[PDB]
């Protein structure tokens, strides 16, 4: 199964979506 | 891990998070990085964790460099707060425009193709590919031709902020 978001690769939501998550480890 | 109440105050107005989260948000942030200040070789070593076998030395500087409002080489906790706000809470176009704001590598007002595949790139160094038919190889090149041509509706070779916006949304 392709990773949910990967398909919107390109499109700015997965660096969003991936910036978000390591911000979020930095935090935790 | 004390946060001065003015400083909270402003950062929860500024932010989608209530007080409660940015005092829980900032006591991670120190625990994690007790001196206030996270470096790109910190930054990296979170994706790494992530993806230990990618490369994410790309994505991570790309990332980090927008981050980093005032380009003194370190996220301070007001950038960390903000940066999570707009990616993690912000509408579909506050994000895009986060986005942009990343795609645009040049800071000329505009993603030009090479920026794309740039960042398309960097993505997959760290997370890696879908695997295909060697005759249908999932080359970030392919996607980015594809998707650059669909967003450049004047076909000038360039996309402004209302052509990449309108990228995924239905009319
Ligand atoms: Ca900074
Ligand atoms: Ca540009
Ligand atoms: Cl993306
Ligand atoms: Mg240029
Ligand atoms: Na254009």
């Amino acid at each position: 199964s392709v990773p949910r978001f990967i398909k919107y690769t390109g499109y700015g939501n997965a660096a969003g979506l991936l910036a978000a998550r390591g911000l979020m480890a930095g935090g935790r | 891990s004390k946060l001065k109440p003015e400083v909270v105050e402003e950062l929860t107005r500024k932010t989608y998070f209530t007080e409660k989260e940015v005092q829980q948000w900032y006591k991670g942030f120190i625990k994690d990085c007790p001196s206030g200040q996270l470096d790109a070789a910190g930054f990296q070593k979170i994706y790494k964790q992530f993806f230990p076998f990618g490369d994410p030395t790309k994505f991570a500087t790309f990332v980090f460099n927008v981050f980093d409002e005032n380009k003194d080489g370190r996220i301070e906790f007001s950038e960390f707060i903000q940066a999570l706000s707009v990616t993690s809470r912000g509408t579909l176009d506050e994000k895009l425009r986060w986005a942009f704001k990343l795609y645009d590598l040049d800071n000329d007002g505009y993603i030009t193709r090479n920026e794309m595949l740039d960042i398309v790139d960097a993505i997959y160094q760290m997370v890696g590919n879908t695997v295909e038919l060697p005759e249908e190889e999932n080359t970030p090149e392919k996607r980015v031709d594809r998707i650059f041509a669909m967003m450049d509706k004047n076909a000038d070779g360039k996309l402004t902020l209302q052509e990449f916006q309108e990228g995924s949304k239905a009319d």
